[PDB]
């Protein structure tokens, strides 16, 4: 098929090429309108619908079929979020921040926002809970790197608000998630890993004061944790690295 | 603050053996290691591995290709463990010479041992291939593995067998040596004018780079967003947390718009399967079509003069 | 009482005082020596 | 009062980066000189002492 | 004092605070566009140390000479060769 | 138009430079200080390219190119119709590539996450900026920098390559082309992993992270895990940026023949030199 | 005549820092749009 | 006419940084093409005026 | 009454008219250049 | 006629946004294809009529 | 009595007016402009 | 009143009258620059 | 005395003082070498 051509030089070539851009412009349409499953229809700043939907309509509602008697799930689901949200708008225009109306952490918005997920625990491929205190595992043991129980915890501002006691770890996944620290407060308390650096002296949290430890989301059971309060806590944390960066020295 | 890109302290359990979901039990292995060096970056566990019909079959064909690979490079060597490693990457098993066109008669050092070892390579390709499919089939799993491996298949395949056969002559196949097959894709380039004026390398080039691109991009969102339970990705897409709405909104604030948990997953999917597919399309076009793509982009209005 | 880097701040003072004078020193024997290859074939 | 920074920063990592910065400094601005024939120790002291 | 300046003073107090910010923000430009300077400056003097062979690879762009924008159609940088 | 979990999001703060002067958004895009100067720096840069190519002799977006200056001009400014549109984008180009980063990190700020997204862009801004701006320093010229135009800027790539024989005799080119190559297989696999989990054979459940283990342990035998595949990804990618950053940079500063003749180390070794 | 205005809307600490940086950069557009034209480039 | 019910409809302090970058760019556009053109480029063409300024 | 940005409809003309001045003024500076830069070197 | 009930449809912020960005685009655009044609070229024009103006 | 945007018929109404009288001033600034230019250098 | 930065309106008066001192004595610095750069190689 | 080097004050001293000992060792070996060095081959 060398120089023989359609149409006065178009050429097969010319064809395959054009043809890609048609199969790409539709696989484009696809790939859009299935990353808007989630968070669709836009709304306004008040909770309203939105005036304009953008030039993608939404697509067909799909199912998922959730293991362990976990009901089923559909989505786009067209339902707003069902938490109530603590802000008031600053500006009678659009595009303008909210401001939060009480306490950011203890209200949960901005960095410090939860989202209104199940108050169940996450379970493994085998229905039991996926993140439990190592009380429970029971056949889990360090491996490596330096065991954090029994250190000293210091928040951003250079005072220790208590010790580790126990790790909390994922059995499916081999990994510690969260570390248990004993306050001096007088309770108890989660902190996700992911926020946790540990050193011979210390286990140092850079995101959150020693004031803040005294009020973290609780758990109802200390021997398993649902998604809702893993949402709170680490919310509550990633909140801190905003809310309390204040208190850091210098 | 903690990069996640290190673990801190590495746990361990009973070692896990798998689900079983309609996988035959005695295929799988029982031994499993548990490696800490690994768990620095990932998972410690060296675990079992599934092994049957297929994976048995395509692990033989494999084998004794590389086997034969490596004999030629004996013979060549003149019997030499000097030469032979010496020149363990300067030499390769080449193709049968133009004269022999598509036949089966070229002497066995000339080409034949190429054949053979290109049949018994063919063998286990597609036999692992259907391996790919066979242990999704038997989790319950949908395909996307085995369809994304099709995708670089056909490129492997345009690349040895199909675009030699509308050419005429195996001559036009990939040697079998490291440094003789970049010298093959030098010369395909030089051959056919330049490769850059071929619309479909600059398309697989495209989707290479975007491909590299929207994994940097999505390792590091999931890595950013890991304070949240941020790379529990299932469960994320079937009760959106934090930590998908944040990645959600860091990419809409930033470029104006944003995938979801599930459909990040199909983009990358697309762009690493789009790769091979566009770039085999464009080698098959070459000398089949187009003989010399500089012309052609001349006469195409996208090179000058 | 307990640091980040786990330093007491008596540790910290010392060290800092070392480091100054460590740093002191390089600079002025680096001087030393530019003065000697200026002597010692001008440019 | 700066050496509250001891009670933020590592020491051992900062001292060691610095030192590293250091010697490859001195090290490149060395390779400078000695490639350049003008400075050149070496050689220039072949053609001082004849050889020497 | 919910604003950063209450009674202000209204022409010193302001005028420092002022002057302080206007100050900031033209040095910290100041000091990153030297450190840039500075590095680039450094790249060419460490070049000028390396092996004479760094200065004779050919112009690696072609002139198309209908991208060819210097005055006369050649296809070249005119006025050099 | 905001996203139905968009609201609570939308708060003061993360800014680093002008407090809440800019703290705003258009749109979806968040503006602040570095989004006022990525968008006039992105203008400019465009709007030169357009001005460059009104200069030309073509509208034909596959043929308009902006050539660098010649290399008589050495690191000088040049003429603006003789290199010096070339060093305005490249201005541009920078100055925009860094403030979008910037911007990058003041909307990770506001949305309390890590910095891994601006740190990864800075990798592949480093590779830009070795292409033009420290290569051709090292060079002594301007115009060792890459002309701007589609189809253009291959065949600066076209004639680099070619200086130094067969580039792919390029060790480091070959560490670069090996992580590319593989970063876009880990690509497949993980969205084809993730995919089959949560799109089972029909009529199934939905898969768990356990299968996804056991997929591969049954496939390869080891399964770097959830966590690990994104660290993975990420640090395959920011290496592929920067090894071909050092590829292309050793180029013409410290090794000048054809890259074919640096493995004559190894094929002149003394025991087998003769052979 | 009534430009005095223009701090309610806008908070001046945050504009004279911005204003700083915009005139150090017009500075530097300025200078070495000079330094291209070599009748005005004044290092040599 | 009735124009200032534009401030009704869009804000002042998004347009004024809006206008102010726009402004700027079409400035600094507008001054670039003429410094391309040999023949609106003030300096070379004092330079010829006082033979090398 | 329809409003946006807040505002009420004297605020609106309050600004427009501040506005208007500071437009006129930056006009009249560019009809001056424009006038000076078409006697040294006319372009139609 | 009674186009006035766009205003029910489209809102006027996103539409005078688009617009406004539209017509700029449009207007940089003639400028340009006058400015690359040597028969529209004001300046080039003007230092032929002038006598390199 | 139902609009996509919210707004009131009478609303609509008011906003479209002041939208065509700066609508019909660009164009009549446009239409000068194009008469200038022909005269100047016809293009048909 | 119009008040987003939360200044009043004699506080705006005021630092309006600092923000123009300050002006004003920098466009005289820059005019003495322009004098002698225009002395020493003048461009128009 | 849980130390970040697991060490005392008084062990300090003592490693200290046999690490001085064998850094002055090695650079009075090292200048009577180039002393050496320089009378035989002066650069
Ligand atoms: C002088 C050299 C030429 C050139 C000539 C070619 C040629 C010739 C080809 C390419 C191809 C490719 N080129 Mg090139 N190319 C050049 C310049 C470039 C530049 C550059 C910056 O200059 C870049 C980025 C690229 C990029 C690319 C890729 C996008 C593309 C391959 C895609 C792919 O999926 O590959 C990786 C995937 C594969 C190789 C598929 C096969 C792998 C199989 C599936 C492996 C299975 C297992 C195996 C059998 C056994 C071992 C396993 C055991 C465990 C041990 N080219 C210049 C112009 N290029 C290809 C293409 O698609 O062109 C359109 C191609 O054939
Ligand atoms: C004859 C040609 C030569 C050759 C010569 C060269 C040369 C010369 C170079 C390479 C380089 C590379 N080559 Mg090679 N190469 C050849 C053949 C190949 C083959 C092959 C199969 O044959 C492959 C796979 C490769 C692969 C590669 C990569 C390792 C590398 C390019 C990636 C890179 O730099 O990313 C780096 C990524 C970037 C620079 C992108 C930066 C993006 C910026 C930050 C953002 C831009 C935004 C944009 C303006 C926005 C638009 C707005 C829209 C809204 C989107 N080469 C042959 C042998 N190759 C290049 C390299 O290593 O470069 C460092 C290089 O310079
Ligand atoms: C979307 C396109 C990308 C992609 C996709 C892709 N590749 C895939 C998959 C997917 C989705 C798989 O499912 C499949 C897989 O299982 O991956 C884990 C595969 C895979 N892609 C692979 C490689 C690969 N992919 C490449 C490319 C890419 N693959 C693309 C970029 C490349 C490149 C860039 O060149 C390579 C090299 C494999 C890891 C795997 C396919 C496994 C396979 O082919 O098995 C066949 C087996 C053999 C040839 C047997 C070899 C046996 C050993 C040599 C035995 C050694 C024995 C002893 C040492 C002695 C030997 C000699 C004698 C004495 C015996
Ligand atoms: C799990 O998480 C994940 C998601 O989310 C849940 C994701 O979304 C994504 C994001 C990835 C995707 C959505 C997939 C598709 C993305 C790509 C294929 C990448 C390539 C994208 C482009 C083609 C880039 C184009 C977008 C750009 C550059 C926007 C351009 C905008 C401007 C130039 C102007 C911006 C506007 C401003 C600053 C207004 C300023 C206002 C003034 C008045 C001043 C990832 C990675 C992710 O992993
Ligand atoms: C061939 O030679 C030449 C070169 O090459 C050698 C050059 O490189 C260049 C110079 C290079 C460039 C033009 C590109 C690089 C430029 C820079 C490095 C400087 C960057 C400039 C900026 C980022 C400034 C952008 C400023 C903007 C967008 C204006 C901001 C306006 C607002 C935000 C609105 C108004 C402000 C508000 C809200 C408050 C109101 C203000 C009060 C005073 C009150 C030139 C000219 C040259 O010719
Ligand atoms: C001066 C010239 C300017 C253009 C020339 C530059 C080259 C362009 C080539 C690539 C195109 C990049 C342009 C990307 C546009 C960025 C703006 C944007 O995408 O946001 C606008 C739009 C609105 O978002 P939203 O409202 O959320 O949509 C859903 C609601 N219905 O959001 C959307 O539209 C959502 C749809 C996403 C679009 C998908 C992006 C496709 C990118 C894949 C390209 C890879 C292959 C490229 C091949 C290159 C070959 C050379
Ligand atoms: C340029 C001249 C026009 C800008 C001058 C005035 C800008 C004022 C600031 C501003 O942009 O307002 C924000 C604008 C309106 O949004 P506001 O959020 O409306 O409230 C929503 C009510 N539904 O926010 C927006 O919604 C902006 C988007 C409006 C619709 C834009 C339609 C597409 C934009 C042009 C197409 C893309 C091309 C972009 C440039 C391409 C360059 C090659
Ligand atoms: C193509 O390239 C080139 C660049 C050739 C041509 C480009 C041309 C263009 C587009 C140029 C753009 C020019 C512009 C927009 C210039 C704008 C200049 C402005 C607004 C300058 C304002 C300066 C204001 C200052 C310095 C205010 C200072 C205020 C203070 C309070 C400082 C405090 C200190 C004192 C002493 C205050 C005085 C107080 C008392 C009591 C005396
Ligand atoms: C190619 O480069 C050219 C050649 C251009 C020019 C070279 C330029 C150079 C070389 C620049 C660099 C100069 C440097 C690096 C100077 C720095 C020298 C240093 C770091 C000296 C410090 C020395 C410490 C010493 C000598 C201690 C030595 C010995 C002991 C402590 C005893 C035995 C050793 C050990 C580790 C055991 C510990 C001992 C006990 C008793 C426990
Ligand atoms: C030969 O090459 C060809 C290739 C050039 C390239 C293209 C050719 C083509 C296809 C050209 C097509 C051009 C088009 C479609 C042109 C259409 C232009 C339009 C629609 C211009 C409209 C301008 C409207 C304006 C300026 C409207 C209003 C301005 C105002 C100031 C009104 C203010 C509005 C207010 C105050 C509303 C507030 C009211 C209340 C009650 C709050
Ligand atoms: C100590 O024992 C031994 C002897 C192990 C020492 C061994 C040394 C070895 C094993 C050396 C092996 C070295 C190398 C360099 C192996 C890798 C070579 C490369 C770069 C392979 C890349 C190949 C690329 C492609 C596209 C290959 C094949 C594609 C196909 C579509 C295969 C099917 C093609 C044909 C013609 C099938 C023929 C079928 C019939 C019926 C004739
Ligand atoms: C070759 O030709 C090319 C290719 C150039 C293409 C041509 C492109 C062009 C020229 C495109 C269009 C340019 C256009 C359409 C318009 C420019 C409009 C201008 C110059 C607007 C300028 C306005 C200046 C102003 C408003 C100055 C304001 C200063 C002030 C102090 C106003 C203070 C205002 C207020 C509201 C104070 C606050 C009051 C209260 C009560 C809060
Ligand atoms: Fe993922």
């Amino acid at each position: 098929m060398v120089g023989v051509n359609f149409f006065g030089d178009f050429d097969l070539a010319s064809l395959a090429i054009w043809s890609f851009w048609l199969f790409f412009a539709l696989l484009v349409y696809y790939l859009q309108t299935e990353n808007m499953r989630e968070g669709y229809p836009l709304e306004n700043e008040d909770g309203g619908p939105a005036v304009n939907q953008g030039p993608f309509p939404l697509p067909s509602q799909k199912t998922f079929k959730l293991p362990h008697g976990r009901g089923e799930v559909t989505v786009p689901d067209y339902k707003k979020e069902a938490r109530d949200v603590a802000l008031a708008r600053t500006a009678v225009n659009d595009g303008f921040p909210h401001a939060p109306t009480g306490n950011p952490m203890l209200d949960g918005v901005g960095p410090a926002s939860w989202a209104p997920r199940r108050d169940i625990p996450e379970l493994d491929g085998h229905g039991h809970a996926k993140v439990v205190p190592m009380s429970v595992a029971s056949a889990f043991f360090v491996s490596a790197g330096r065991d954090p129980r029994g250190l000293p915890v210091i928040a951003n501002d250079m005072k220790t608000v208590g010790t580790v006691t126990e790790m909390w770890v994922d059995v499916a996944e081999h990994m510690v998630r969260y570390l248990e620290v004993d306050l001096a407060s007088g309770g108890k308390c989660l902190v996700p890993m992911t926020m946790a650096i540990i050193k011979k002296h210390a286990v140092v949290v850079q995101s959150i004061s020693s004031a803040a430890f005294a009020s973290v989301p609780q758990t109802k059971s200390m021997t398993e944790i649902s998604m809702l309060e893993e949402e709170k806590i680490c919310a509550y944390f990633a909140g801190g690295t905003m809310y309390c960066a204040d208190a850091k020295p210098k | 603050e903690y990069q996640n890109i290190f673990t801190q302290v590495q746990v361990a359990g009973k070692p896990e053996l798998g689900m079983v979901e309609g996988v035959n039990l005695e295929n799988r292995t029982t031994g499993t290691t548990n490696w800490p060096i690994l768990g620095w970056f990932g998972n410690a566990q060296l675990g079992p591995i599934y092994l049957g019909t297929l994976g048995t079959m395509s692990l033989i064909f494999g084998a004794f290709w590389f086997f034969l690979v490596g004999v030629s490079f004996i013979i060549q060597a003149d019997y030499s463990p000097a030469l032979f490693l010496r020149e363990l990457f300067r030499a390769g098993l080449f193709p049968p010479a133009p004269e022999y066109g598509l036949s089966l008669s070229a002497p066995l050092m000339e080409g034949g041992l190429w054949l053979i070892a290109s049949f018994f390579l063919m063998l286990s390709v597609l036999l692992w291939w259907a391996r790919t499919y066979k242990r999704a089939a038997d989790l319950g799993m949908g395909k996307h593995t085995a369809w994304a491996f099709a995708g670089a298949l056909w490129l492997m395949f345009v690349l040895s067998f199909f675009r030699p056969i509308l050419m005429g002559s195996w001559s036009e196949a990939v040697p079998y040596g490291i440094f003789p097959h970049l010298d093959w894709t030098n010369n395909f380039s030089l051959t056919h004018g330049n490769l850059f004026y071929n619309p479909f390398h600059g398309l697989s080039i495209a989707f290479l780079y975007g491909s590299t691109m929207l994994f940097a991009m999505h390792g590091a969102t999931i890595l950013a967003v890991s304070r949240l339970g941020g790379e529990r990705e299932l469960e994320q897409i079937v009760d959106r947390g934090t930590a998908a709405e944040r990645a959600a909104l860091f990419w809409r604030w930033t470029m104006g718009f944003n995938a979801t948990m599930e459909g990040i997953h199909r983009w990358g999917w697309w762009f690493a399967v789009l790769t091979p597919v566009t770039g085999g399309i464009g080698i098959l076009l070459s000398g089949t079509v187009v003989e010399d793509w500089s012309v052609w982009a001349q006469v195409h209005g996208y090179k000058a003069l | 009482d307990l640091s980040f880097t786990g330093l007491t701040d008596q540790q910290a003072q010392e060290l800092h005082s070392v480091y100054l004078q460590g740093m002191w020193l390089f600079i002025s024997v680096a001087i030393v020596a530019h003065l000697a290859v200026f002597i010692w074939r001008p440019w | 009062k700066f050496y509250k920074i001891w009670l933020i920063f590592d020491p051992r990592r900062v001292f060691v980066a610095q030192g590293v910065f250091l010697f490859l400094l001195a090290v490149m601005i060395h390779l400078m000189l000695l490639s350049n024939p003008g400075f050149n120790w070496l050689d220039i002291s072949g053609v001082k002492y004849e050889r020497v | 004092a919910e604003k950063h300046y209450l009674d202000g003073a209204t022409k010193v107090g302001m005028a420092t605070m002022g002057a302080a910010a206007m100050g900031k923000g033209m040095g910290i430009t100041a000091v990153v566009f030297f450190g840039t300077v500075f590095f680039v400056v450094a790249l060419a003097f460490i070049g000028q140390f390396l092996p004479d062979r760094s200065r004779e690879a050919p112009y690696p762009n072609t002139i198309f000479q209908v991208n060819d924008i210097d005055g006369t159609v050649d296809g070249k940088y005119t006025r050099f060769a | 138009a905001l996203l139905s979990f968009e609201r609570k999001y939308r708060v003061p703060g993360g800014t680093l430079i002008g407090g809440n002067l800019f703290d705003f958004w258009v749109g979806p895009f968040y503006v602040g200080f570095f989004g006022v100067t990525s968008v006039f720096f992105a203008a400019l840069g465009t709007l030169m390219i357009l001005w460059g190519a009104s200069l030309g002799d073509t509208w034909n977006p596959l043929l308009i190119s902006i050539n660098p200056p010649p290399l008589e001009y050495g690191l000088g400014a040049a003429p603006l119709r003789e290199g010096g549109i070339w060093q305005v984008v490249t201005l541009c180009a920078i100055g925009a590539f860094v403030s979008w980063a910037m911007r990058e990190v003041e909307i990770c700020r506001k949305l309390g996450i890590g910095l891994h997204i601006p740190f990864a862009f800075s990798f592949a801004i480093f590779a830009y900026i070795t292409l033009v701006v420290i290569r051709p320093a090292l060079m002594g010229a301007w115009g060792h920098g890459f002309q701007y135009g589609v189809f253009t800027h291959l065949e600066w790539v076209n004639n680099v390559g070619y200086q130094y024989g067969n580039f792919h005799y390029n060790p480091l080119h070959m560490l670069g082309i090996s992580l590319f190559f593989t970063t876009t297989l880990a690509l497949g696999l993980h969205g084809a992993l993730i995919l089959s989990a949560a799109n089972p054979e029909t009529g199934k459940e939905m898969r768990t992270p356990d299968h996804e283990d056991t997929f591969f342990r049954d496939l390869v035998g080891y399964s770097v895990g959830t966590l690990g595949i994104h660290r993975l990804g990420l640090l395959l990618a920011l290496n592929a940026a920067f090894w071909s950053a050092m590829c292309i940079l050793a180029s013409g500063t410290v090794w000048f023949d054809q890259w074919v003749f640096w493995w004559d180390w190894w094929y002149n070794l003394p025991f087998w030199a003769d052979l």
